RNA sequence: GAUCUGGUUGAUUCUGCCAGUAGUCAUAUGCUUGUUUCAAGGACUUAGCCAUGCAUGCCUCAGAAUCACUGCAUGCAGGAAUCUGCGCAUGGCUCAUUACAUCAGACGUAAUCUGCCGCAAAAAUCUUGCGGCCGCAAAAUUGGAUAACUUGGCGAAACGCCAAGCUAAUACAUGAACCAACCGGGUGUCUCCACUGAGACGCCCAGCGAAUGAAUGACAGUAAAACCAAUGCCUGCAGUAACACCCAGCAGUGUUGACUCAAUUCAUUCCGCGAAAGCCGGCUUCCGGCGUCUUUUGACGAACAACUGCCCUAUCAGCUGGUGAUGGCCGUGUAGUGGACUGCCAUGGCGUUGACGGGAGCGGGGGAUUAGGGUUCGAUUCCGGAGAGGGAGCCUGAGAAAUAGCUACCACUUCUACGGAGGGCAGCAGGCGCGCAAAUUGCCCAAUGUCAAAACAAAACGAUGAGGCAGCGAAAAGAAAUAGAGUUGUUUCAAUGGGGGAUAUUUAAACCCAUCCCGAGUAACAAUUGGAGGACAAGUCUGGUGCCAGCACCCGCGGUAAUUCCAGCUCCAAAAGCGUAUAUUAAUGCUGUUGCUGUUAAAGGGUUCGUAGUUGAACUGUGGGCUGGCCCUUGCAGCCCGUGAAAGAAACAAGAAACACGGGAGUGGUUGCAUGUCAUGCAUGCCGUCCGUGAUUUUUUACUGUGACUAAAGAAGCGUGACUAAAGCAGUCAUGACUUGAAUUAGAAAGCAUGGGAUAACAAAGGAGCUUUUUAAAGGUAUUGGAGAUUAUGGAGCUGUGCGACAAAUGCUUUC
RNA sequence: GGAAGUCGGCAAAAUAGAUGCGUAAGUUCGCAAGAAGCAUUGGCUCUGAGGGCAA
């Protein structure tokens, strides 16, 4: 995904987008996802950045993800 | 807390008509899972047709006179699976449950040698208290003292009589193996390769004797000889070798003809 | 009673839930310890599977460990000295994991004098332990004045206990500093 | 079957609607109905209210009988009853709630719990008898209490109760030394060496599981040699798993993609753990079936999390917000993760790609209709969820926030001797209401299952309104009677069912079907429902009525000569069926993606600017040469496959090249003589790859081809003369065989592996932030027997000097 | 008991400070508004936040 913010303390929000097919009328639309994912200081993200994440057990009240790279 | 089964929804491969109950014998947990046994009384009333309803088969079976591994079960929903030895000594009777070429469950007539063995394929290595070596085999075994060779893919021979094990077979690239699961179960083929995927299910490449090839993933593969030609266990009649379905209809219109 | 489901809270658009379901047991909470110093009083509680949890009223009595040495006594507990969350518990003198306590410190005294015959048979072994050791001038400072610092590292309210783990090294000097 | 027809005008050609027409396991109502097979059946409205009865219990050879129980002669049993152990959290019913909830496909728990079932494990523990704390011995002959029962009873009753006396255990409590091992930690008296080291001896303490703390849970970037002290082996460094004797190989080696996990050692601390102190059987012993405590892993489950998808509405545009809203830190609580919760801190999180609010709805598998694309239904058999009048709370238990369990309140409601005591059909039958709208207060455990103390049988029959069977039943679906053949100008001939019975058959018992006989001539054993101007098949018929009565889905008939009303006759359509009403699909290219219209029929905004959004120009790109005078068809083979340049250098290849790993490769892949002997050494030898780890740098998405993984029922269809068929999965042929059969396919989207590069998407950039190699020199880990220290010499990188060789996509013998 | 008294609620009773939450129709958009209404408050022993100038 691509980072979207980094206003969050260690945590950050991703964006993923995608196409959506509709088979009545061949043809598709613009939709999207949002994801909070702890980061952790040996990563320094910016806004526009991609990264990935991998799952893990449950850390807050929403995040389910953690930062594995930065490119 | 389900102590229930539908008959729609039981299993498939145990052949039971959809007019004749509403229910159907739920197998209690033992050695294999609920949706890859076969209980007794299904192989005693069904298939075999010692017994013509439940209560007869409850009479032969609450004697002890059905031996599994040789062991007498007096329980109807005891579970039935893999490679299991079957015994009726009053009858004179030995099966060993396989795999047909179609998948479905299928009763090997065994002789006197050769229902003293069974094939365990190690799923799980563990070390117990005093620092003992454990493999934990596909029927639920737990050995205590297993070569110092085996490995989790690997095949180990099992003398039931004596529980002792004999000799181990490693799963590797020029070996021998069966399809314990998907829609090629029952086929037997020949390894070519197998393709590792760190966190996913591994990939295996297969090799049949005709020289067709098909793939499984690394859980659904058994390994049950060195090659081939010199197999330690006792397979059905079609040998593993899946055959065309045009072809196929055409001997039996032609086998009908000449029959009449 | 005490739940601990997501149903009654907002979501994250500040919606609300609508609950089309009666509570369960599967979910419950219970009220808390509150483990306090005192002479000993525990109260058993039948958990889910038939198991027992220890839930501490009062204790007064640890096994304390010293890190360096690799060994560990059985002292009693003096004083609640600092916590993290409040200072609320320690003006009740309520003990939970994490808190600062103040221990005995005599038979840490007796334990070295006895393995390395220093006080703060032909066999003499003494000079081969003390060879290549030496002890912090902070935590002897506080051997000789009775009482030293320590970290309960055990939870009370689950399993009726109060261990821990003497304190050393640099976050020593943080606890005496937020102490002063 | 990829189909249309009537109605606007005096005539015509359009747009456009109204009407006609065919289906519906799609409901209800009207008129009719001989035979047989297969079936739905109080969902819609009132998750409204309920009289009565029944729906969950269990005993074997194998847990407890002194019934003042019963036979028969001391052993039995319907052994009544009670205590004990297991179950009652499943099944059945219903669809009220519900839109980041539930659910479908696909996944995770390395965040957890888990009775019954399978395969396993077990060396802690000072007990008992006798005699006088000690001594002698060993098949440890352990203790107290309660039901049933008896006596006295209380109360109008109550699935309500009191006191006393007896007595069982597989209920409860207590409790086992020596036989009987290996291994370790801490410490005192004796011998010896040296001037410390070794060995006794004593003395402690060392089981499974739980808690805290400390180690282990490997290695896999350089190699030759000195110097000290302590050690090993030779008579100075050859040879060399480790270890001061009983053991000279009694672990130098757990698993995973990954672990603070498995397991082991040390210190301190629990303060749950019987060999049921059990029961039968076979032969004085021996052997065999059960039953139970603790520990540990499979299986069967439970609970939590969420990758993509999931109705209408803007006359609903802002929502949440330390008052928990988004996140952080230390805690608490939980079986466990977590703002789940307390304290403190920061100011976040969501929204026109539709948040928030409102409305109608349980979600799927699937049903109807359809050339294709589609539209519509799904309370209801299988899977998932939720509930038991409403709402909360809880005990027991492995599992419940249980309702044929408990507690309270609210609304209804039953009995009473007035003191008090009860109730929960959205289980099966039934009843009242409500309505357009839906069965018998029946028989049985024979089959299918579930429970369980349990094969069956024998004195000796477990329960089961789950489930099955029949009764009612034109919802719907198959097959099918109401005659047939003849001779002359109205008279004969056979045949058969409906029906009535059977030695019988079926069935748990009955019933139906099937099989077989006394029986048809108005074969009275008698067919109906709508129509006859047009759409639309079928009358200039005959009476009656006279814009009245009436018909008519639409257009229209009826005012004294009605093709249309009321009737008779005769004809038409479908036929054991046929009309009417209301919904819904097609008809409909009248919702249009495929595929509609917008000058005048309804419809281009008065004109511009502009943000999300949709759409967006070209280009990096003919491979060539030889066989069967250019070019093109074929079949051949082989090419550094433009040009340079012959082990290297050009081009590629992170799927690759560099490094290293004996704990890498079933023993280290492929191309009777020695070593040891104290030996279970019973031993040991006669170029391309594989596998782990480090260094070095880069291409997705999308589309398309395969493959994997994916409940039945339902759909498609392979075989099969249930007499055919709707069906079903069976059956066929000569002390049995067919090594019988039950093939195969499609199922949205998202997720997984791989190969192909044309059309495209994402991201980056905006072009001045843009050399290699070879020798000489100066400066600053590994091998020496192993273990601990000090030390030079070198490897390698860091750099500043000279030298040799070769390139350069832009001329330095150059420009200014 | 609570306006029945009286021409008439005259007179009397009644409300009440401060702080948090909350607040209708109408409107000249300023108001209406302290609209209406709900809750807290003592004493004692503690804890946190809010500064200056001297090295
Ligand atoms: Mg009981
Ligand atoms: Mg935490
Ligand atoms: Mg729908
Ligand atoms: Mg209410
Ligand atoms: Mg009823
Ligand atoms: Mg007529
Ligand atoms: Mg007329
Ligand atoms: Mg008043
Ligand atoms: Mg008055
Ligand atoms: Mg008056
Ligand atoms: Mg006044
Ligand atoms: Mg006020």
């Amino acid at each position: 995904g691509v980072v979207h913010s980094t206003k969050m303390h260690r945590t950050i929000i991703i964006r993923r987008n995608y196409l959506h097919f509709i088979k009545k009328y061949q043809r598709y639309q613009k939709r999207h996802k949002s994801l909070a994912v702890h980061c952790s200081p040996a990563f320094d993200p910016k806004q526009g950045d991609e990264v990935v994440i991998g799952q893990c057990r449950p850390l807050s009240k929403t995040i389910r993800y953690n930062v594995l790279e930065v490119v | 807390a389900k102590k229930h089964l539908k008959r729609l929804y039981a299993p498939k491969d145990w052949m039971l008509s959809k007019l004749t109950g509403v229910f159907a014998p739920r197998p209690r947990p033992g050695p294999h899972k609920l949706r890859e046994c076969l209980p007794l009384l299904v192989i005693i009333r069904n298939r075999l047709k010692y017994a013509l309803n439940a209560r007869e088969g409850e009479m032969i079976l609450r004697q002890g006179l059905v031996h599994v591994d040789n062991h007498p079960r007096r329980d109807g929903k005891y579970p039935a699976g893999f490679m299991d030895v079957v015994e009726i000594p009053k009858t004179g009777d030995r099966f060993r449950l396989m795999y047909d070429v179609k998948g479905r469950f299928a009763l090997v007539n065994l002789s006197e040698a050769e229902a003293q063995i069974k094939l365990m394929k190690v799923v799980n290595l563990y070390t117990a208290t005093g620092r003992v070596p454990v493999a934990v085999t596909h029927d639920g075994h737990r050995i205590r003292y297993p070569d110092p060779h085996t490995s989790i893919g690997d095949t180990i021979v099992y003398n039931v009589k004596e529980k002792k094990c004999v000799d181990l077979i490693k799963n590797r690239q020029g070996k021998a193996v069966i399809v314990t699961g998907g829609a090629n179960r029952g086929r037997i083929g020949e390894i070519v390769k197998v393709e590792c995927h760190p966190g996913a299910f591994n990939i295996a490449h297969l090799k049949d004797a005709s020289g067709a090839e098909f793939a499984t993933r690394a859980a659904n593969i058994f390994v049950i000889g060195k090659d081939l030609n010199n197999l330690q266990v006792t397979v059905p009649k079609q040998q593993g070798l899946r055959m065309n379905v045009i072809q196929e209809r055409e001997e039996r219109l032609i086998a009908a003809e000449a029959r009449k | 009673g005490i739940v601990r489901s997501r149903l009654h809270k907002r979501k994250i658009t500040g919606g609300k839930t609508k609950i089309h379901r009666k509570r369960m047991k599967a979910e419950l909470g219970r009220l808390p310890a509150n483990t306090r110093l005192g002479a000993r009083r525990v109260s058993p509680v039948r958990a889910r599977g038939g198991n027992f949890k220890i839930r501490a009223l009062r204790l007064d009595t640890g096994n304390f460990a010293w890190a360096s040495e690799a060994i560990a006594h059985r002292v009693r507990l003096l004083d609640v000295v600092y916590n993290a969350t409040s200072n609320e518990l320690v003006r009740t003198k309520t003990l939970v994991k994490n808190c600062i306590v103040a221990v005995d410190a005599a038979p840490f005294k007796r334990w070295y004098a006895k393995h390395y015959g220093i006080d703060l048979k032909l066999q003499r072994e003494w000079t081969r332990r003390r060879r290549n050791h030496r002890v912090e001038k902070a935590i002897a400072d506080q051997l000789r004045e009775g009482r030293v610092l320590a970290r309960i590292t055990s939870r009370p309210g689950q399993s009726g206990r109060a261990d821990g783990i003497l304190l050393e090294g640099a976050e020593l000097q943080f606890y005496l500093k937020r102490l002063e």
